[PDB]
RNA sequence: CGGUGAAAUGCGCAGAUACCGGGAGGAACGCCGAUGGCGAAGGCAGCCACCUGGUCCACCCGUGACGCUGAGGCGCGAAAGCGUGGGGAGCAAACCGGAUUAGAUACCCGGGUAGUCCACGCCCUAAACGAUGCGCGCUAGGUCUCUGGGUCUCCUGGGGGCCGAAGCUAACGCGUUAAGCGCGCCGCCUGGGGAGUACGGCCGCAAGGCUGAAACUCAAAGGAAUUGACGGGGGCCCGCACAAGCGGUGGA
């Protein structure tokens, strides 16, 4: 899980890309709660947060496929 | 002859016909081969064999220009997306890597009846 | 066969040569259980190979069989409200059976008079890779990869 | 190229399709997103800021019964639909053609106008459904979950679910989110069909809507469960039932 392999970080700091990146998939998509390892309230916020970081082009909106 | 080694292989797969198009680094189409172009005319094209042929005959026109390396691109979900790739992976072309950028709308055009 | 694969009948090798392959072939010529007649056919057809070729008929026989065994075949299938010829890798058992049979069906279609004769010639033209025995073989395959457009079922 | 079970209608040598770059515009808003949250309902999902309602918890501080319901009235009221104007990417009644078929005024395919998006104004209906009026008290728990307070491996408040005591129910089911035990207050029912019609009035630009009978006619209409059969429903299993094979009848 991503919460377990990571430390103390602000859920609201929409700039910190070095962190958020771990919350997106191999594609641009946002990890599901099963992955992130977050809570009900926690995820709700990460949603809003990335949705922001995206806009200031710090986080993608979508990626392409890799392995091959 | 025009001598442009190393390029791109766009493979457009559908539920009615799979087509290839080969391009130079910049994104310009060198040679392109469809299914209906081989010889097939209908239900036939969506066959993995059709894709196979589309892909193979598609490299043979590319070696014509001495194409050596290629980055593979795949669009959509068709019957035999696989076969065409696996096809070029043996056509005689060095495959740099496979890429999927199947186009997905973040919700826009209210699609038609059969969704 | 619904409950099991059912065991495969085991035969008694030939009294002459001793290869069951032989006994299997003869069975195929035999009509109306006149197995004493079909026995002869084979033997006298063998003797024709001796006089007409400098080779042991025992060997000739196997190599002839060996050559008509189609390794690819069609088997119709209803998918989409249609008959789709699905080509398929034939098993060991079904080859040997298809061979012997065709060898025969083909033989009796020869212009030749005497039965034993017909076998004799079919047994040779077979090992030489021709006649019809092999033709009824190459034709099926000429459907195998002819409609290989469907080997995905 | 497209599209289908197959196909054709259509689009392409004025060069389509597939591919790169650029520009316009409309609609909608993936993932997160849940068996979740919110709201009186209808309904509500990209992001931001402003304006604004409701609500929950803790403290127990203040007023001092100031409460509940609620005929008529007033406002809100999906979709479609009407007026004026704007807008029009995609979708698409009607309509044009294509194939299917005994035929197809359909189901499938290609086009396509209203419409669908916006503003103002009208319409006001609905499986507008928990098919379950609003408010207060009382009656074992278990578990999942949203959310708040606490001395936070446990306690305590509010919401959404599943199982379940007592109890109830025609039965299915319900069961501290009551269909339980009780009080208040409003609405509505009183055999089916005829009818949500007729007539009358009200409302509306129109489409229509609200209210709403009877004659006649039938002995039922109706709910839930049972047992069966049956399904071009499901799972599983058999037989020379198919397959595989040999041999035949159909011919004379």
């Amino acid at each position: 899980k991503v919460k377990a392999t990571l430390g103390e970080f602000d859920l609201r700091d929409y700039r910190n890309v070095e962190v958020l990146k771990r919350f997106l998939s191999e594609t641009g998509k946002i990890l599901p709660r099963r992955r992130t390892g977050l809570s009900g309230k926690e995820q709700r916020i990460l949603a809003k947060t990335i949705k922001r970081a995206r806009i200031l082009g710090l986080l993608p909106f979508t990626e392409k496929l890799v392995r091959k | 002859k025009r001598q442009v080694a190393s390029g791109r292989a766009y493979i457009h797969a559908s539920y009615n016909n799979t087509i290839v198009t080969i391009t130079d680094p910049d994104g310009n189409p060198i040679t392109w081969s469809s299914g209906g172009v081989i010889g097939y005319k209908g239900s036939r094209k969506g066959t993995p064999y059709a894709a196979q042929l589309a892909a193979l005959d598609a490299a043979k026109k590319a070696m014509a220009y001495g194409m050596q390396s290629v980055d593979v691109i795949v669009r959509g979900t068709g019957a035999g997306r696989e076969q065409a790739i696996r096809a070029l992976q043996a056509s005689g072309l060095q495959v740099k890597s496979i890429v999927d950028d199947t186009p997905v709308p973040h919700n826009g055009c209210r699609p038609k009846k059969k969704f | 066969a619904r409950r099991r694969r059912a065991e495969v009948r085991q035969l008694q090798p030939d009294l002459v040569y001793g290869d069951v392959l032989v006994t299997a072939f003869i069975n195929k010529i035999m009509r109306d259980g006149k197995k004493n007649l079909a026995a002869r056919i084979f033997y006298d057809a063998c003797k024709i190979i001796q006089e007409k070729t400098g080779q042991e008929p025992l060997k000739v026989f196997k190599q002839a069989v060996e050559n008509v065994k189609p390794r690819m075949e069609v088997r119709s299938r209803r998918v989409g409200g249609a008959n789709y010829q699905v080509p398929m890798e034939v098993s060991p058992r079904r080859q040997q059976s298809l061979a012997l049979r065709w060898l025969v069906q083909a033989a009796n279609q020869r212009p030749e008079r005497r039965a034993a004769v017909r076998i004799a010639h079919e047994l040779m033209d077979a090992a030489e890779g021709k006649g019809g025995a092999v033709k009824k073989k190459e034709d099926v395959e000429r459907m195998a990869e002819a409609n290989r457009a469907y080997a995905h079922y």
